């Protein structure tokens, strides 16, 4: 119908990857308070049914792997895929623990064709990081 | 036989090639008035009516404050993408 | 005080790096399906909620025909892009 | 309140900017049936109080005027602002009757502070063009 399926034995699996402490030589500040974030989205998905599983200060070369693995699973009886992401970043770009990453070669494994039993099914990837350098300052 | 592209949806914390702000305290701004929003209507609203407060609730109750005078008085606006094909109700 | 890239909303025909199809005859795929949503629809939904079933109406009834290999048998996913910060119902 | 003001003296201003035939030097192919649309969405926002506007074969060189033109406009008493675009491109980019034109400073002459009267009001832009040129296969 109009509104999406959500009824399957299990509702879904809420990844919630949270980096913070940055390899200093990548020369990237840190991000003091991701794990109030991480901590309140931990619990926010907890309380709708998903098996989150929240994983730290990962590198970019670790980010992917989470990735494939979570993608070539069984998913034929879950209702959803909510990927939170925590860390810095340029625009399309993401930060692992040593340096950056694509955000798009991430997304990648969950394409129709590739993460199969989540097709018809929605992949919902929150992302929380920088997207640039511009400043808004407002108006009226 | 669907487009691959489609049922995806991506709300970032801000507009594309601006700066995201976090506080050193409680915590990503987007990301407090998100699930402050999951909380009260994840059981009363869809998700992307759910989505556009969490943008209402970023652009109207936060503002950045700082020495810098450079990044001093700064505002954020959230960026909800959706690919998706059905509204989504959770529950 | 608030955010200057907020209030907009970009609802593209096609996602980001993808061929957007248009018809020789009907018109633009993402076009149609548009205005025949809005036909219907543009007084007893939302608009988010009207641009979903574009996308719907778009990744499911169509699809490219040619005798190129390379361009037959293709889909599209419309994108819509919100940093409005309320929902609009035209009426 | 959670819905948006939509009960001014005026619904709104609907620039649909048709593009279609291509200066040759720009090897620009054309698009066949873009009237079609124009001439849809010009009957479906007039169909709902939108002082429709169909511009054709504008330049980017053209556009830009128009627009520097539109938002130097008093909108005070107007709900809204819908901006249909129809051309060929490149992602951010768009097309004009000579060449491309980038997508963002032309919506530049709404941003909050550019833009007065529109503000607090929904600026919507819907384009429809190639964003690039990938080629989607589908699954299922
Ligand atoms: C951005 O990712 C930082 S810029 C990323 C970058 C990547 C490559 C090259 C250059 C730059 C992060 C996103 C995140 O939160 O993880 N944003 C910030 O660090 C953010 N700072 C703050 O929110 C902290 C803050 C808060 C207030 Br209120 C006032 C000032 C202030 O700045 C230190 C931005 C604004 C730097
Ligand atoms: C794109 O803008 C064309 S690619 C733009 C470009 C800019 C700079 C450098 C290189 C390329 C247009 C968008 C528009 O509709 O204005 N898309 C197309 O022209 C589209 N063709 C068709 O829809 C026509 C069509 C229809 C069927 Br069914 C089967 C084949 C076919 O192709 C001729 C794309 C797919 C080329």
């Amino acid at each position: 119908d109009n509104s999406y399926k959500m009824d399957y034995p299990e509702m879904g699996l809420c990844i919630i990857i949270n980096n913070k402490n940055f390899h200093k030589s990548t020369g990237m500040t840190s991000r003091s308070g991701t794990d109030v974030d991480a901590a309140n989205l931990r619990e926010t998905f907890r309380n709708l049914k998903y098996e989150v599983r929240n994983k730290n200060d990962l590198t970019r070369e670790e980010i992917v792997e989470l990735m494939r693995d979570v993608s070539k699973e069984d998913h034929s009886k879950r209702s959803s895929f909510v990927c939170v992401l925590l860390s810095h970043g340029e625009e399309g770009i993401i930060f692992g623990t040593n340096g950056p990453v694509d955000l798009k070669k991430i997304t990648n494994f969950f394409r129709g064709d590739r993460c199969r039993s989540l097709t018809g099914k929605p992949k919902l990837f929150i992302i929380q990081a920088c997207r640039g350098t511009e400043l808004d300052c407002g108006i009226e | 036989k669907i487009p691959v592209e489609a049922d995806f949806l991506y709300a970032y914390s801000t507009a594309p090639g601006y700066y995201s702000w976090r506080n050193s305290k409680d915590g990503s701004w987007f990301i407090q008035s998100l699930c402050a929003m999951l909380k009260q209507y994840a059981d009363k609203l869809e998700f992307m009516h759910i989505l556009t407060r969490v943008n209402r609730k970023v652009a109207t109750e936060f503002e950045s404050f700082s020495f810098d005078a450079t990044f001093h008085a700064k505002k954020q606006i959230p960026c909800i993408v959706s690919m998706l094909t059905k509204e989504l109700y959770f529950y």
